[PDB]
């Protein structure tokens, strides 16, 4: 039996499957941290809920060191190789290709970051080695385990993008998905897990295996090198940070679109004094669609990679410039063209980027 | 995608959001390696000149939102959630539910959540009143006929005044909290 609410005294751990719970807890009962644990849920995870990360991807790992007070975010969000163009996704016609389309195309491959973005935690945190916290996830790819409700829908739901490559043979075995409750084995998974504790992250970012993720995703149509590869490093990343009823929030800046707008969407809905409306009343629900679409108008108009881009930042937190955005918002009647604001009316400067609606 | 947080006794707290982007990503796998290739790319925008075009060598925009909450310069809550665009509404109103409303973290973890971030894009979850529908409908949006699950959200709150830890793991998963009481 596990469960979705627990308590402790010298520490805890949440996941979405239970097996990468149990990974996590066994490291911290056996005297490692909370970034060791960590690093040995994403391992887990990678194997027991594959649809959802792993080496192949990239993510935000924000951390609060306990000891010097500072957090800190490890951003191995994937780069677009040195080959992607602006109209990559276009089609002759100069129109986007269709999304479903786009998505199992190789120029669709960003270059993962997760395990370099496991490598330097460890190094900036870990007291744990990566070859102890990757071995439990090798077990689990060699041996297998049975598979759950949410992997076995997934199997089914995506059974025709995984027919059409080297994935076929390990969640369609013999042209059928695997269900609930059936063992799934990654044998092959498991070898570049023991690659990777033998010889370190160049068993992923160079080698053989560099040069056969640069092939396929080449064989796919997409422009990936091993130089791409080779390229690859993670970025440290300060989280921006805001106040709310009485808390400071430490949250992710660009490129993730996710903090601005969390603490912008915060700050409008804030004016409002919502607990003064049931929790399950129209007049909350309204007040929530209405700033989700102010807030998302500005995401679309005016977020991107901070390398490349002028997020107005100021701008568009600006006590000022969140007083106009709410100021546009009733109970009684719907913006049925909500737009982005001027956020530049409020800091200095312009954006180096135009307004283009996408499809 | 998934969202996971582990806090432990030194007083170390992560919020970690990590994804393939697609569930499957391209569902393309390295052969012989058994990696599955995220589709991440196609976060960027489809037609280039505004701030999330593709560049070589650029990171497609995010919707990710793994978070901390402090109170007395002391970290007390961790949240974060799945979901693409989603997921800023996930955390939003995870947060709103149990600051701004007071309700315990599993309570505002399980709260019926909406989405929507156009007039022509609505999601909402089983829970969300019927009649209230019709209203919010009836002013003009553009609410389906059926619910949708909204995120998963895994969060940990920290109490330093009785030393303990709480952790949530969302229903729309199948996930666990596990608590450390060493000895």
């Amino acid at each position: 039996e596990y469960k979705q609410v627990d308590v402790g005294k010298d520490g805890m751990v949440a996941t979405a499957h239970p097996l990468a719970s149990e990974i996590g807890a066994d490291v911290l009962k056996k005297g490692g941290n909370a970034i060791d644990a960590a690093v040995a849920i994403q391992f887990a995870l990678n194997v027991t809920e594959p649809m959802m990360s792993g080496i192949g991807g990239g993510g935000f790992m924000m951390v609060y060191d306990g000891k010097t007070k500072d957090t800190t975010i490890i951003d191995s969000r994937e780069r677009a190789p040195a080959g992607a163009t602006p109209d990559m996704f276009l089609d002759e016609n100069g129109k986007a290709i269709p999304f479903s389309e786009r998505v199992t195309k190789g120029t669709a491959v960003g270059v993962p970051g997760t395990l370099k973005g496991l490598e330097e935690a460890l190094d900036k945190w870990g007291t744990r080695s990566m070859k102890q916290l990757i071995t439990p996830s090798i077990k689990l790819a060699e041996k297998g385990f049975p598979i759950d409700s949410v992997l076995a829908e997934a199997i089914s739901d995506y059974q025709e993008k995984l027919s059409r490559t080297a994935a076929k043979d390990v969640f369609l075995p013999n042209g059928e998905p695997l269900k609930e409750g059936d063992t799934l084995i990654q044998k092959d998974l498991a070898k570049t897990f023991k690659l990777i504790r033998s010889k370190g992250t160049d068993a992923f970012y160079k080698g053989k295996f560099a040069k056969t993720l640069s092939d396929t995703v080449q064989d796919f149509g997409g422009s990936m090198t091993e130089k791409d590869l080779e390229n690859y490093d993670i970025t440290i990343d300060e989280p921006i940070w805001g106040d709310y009823q009485g808390y400071q929030i430490a949250t992710t800046p660009p490129p993730s679109s996710g903090g601005i707008f969390l603490l912008q969407m915060l700050k409008i809905l804030d004016h409002f004094n919502l607990s003064q409306y049931d929790v399950r009343s129209w007049e909350k629900y309204q007040l929530l669609a209405e700033t989700m679409h102010l807030s998302y108008a500005d995401r679309a108009s005016y977020a991107g990679d901070p390398e490349f881009v002028n997020v107005p930042l100021k701008g568009l937190l600006h006590p000022d410039y969140i007083k106009e955005r709410q100021q546009l918002i009733n109970l009684d009647q719907v913006n049925k063209k909500p737009k982005a604001g001027d956020p530049w009316k409020y800091q200095e400067g312009s954006a180096n980027y135009k307004q283009v609606e996408q499809p | 995608t998934t969202h996971f947080t582990v806090a432990d006794r030194w007083g170390n707290v992560v919020s970690y959001t990590t994804t393939i982007e697609q569930l499957f990503g391209t569902g393309i796998m390295v052969p012989d390696y058994g990696v599955i290739l995220n589709n991440e790319l196609t976060d960027f925008d489809a037609i280039p000149g505004g701030a999330n075009e593709v560049q070589p060598n650029k990171r497609p925009l995010s919707s990710m939102t793994p978070t901390i909450l402090f109170k007395d310069d002391k970290p007390v809550l961790t949240v974060g959630s799945p979901g693409g665009a989603t997921i800023i509404s996930s955390v939003l109103q995870t947060i709103l539910y149990h600051i701004e409303y007071g309700m315990e973290l599993k309570a505002a973890v399980e709260e019926p959540r909406i989405y929507t971030n156009s007039m022509s894009s609505y999601r909402y979850e089983d829970g969300v009143p019927k009649d209230v529908l019709s209203k919010l409908n009836g002013m003009g949006h553009k609410f389906g006929t059926s619910p949708v699950d909204i995120g998963n959200v895994q969060s940990i709150s920290i109490d330093h005044e009785n030393g303990t830890f709480k952790g949530v793991a969302d229903s729309s998963r199948n996930g666990a909290a596990i608590g450390i009481n060493l000895k």
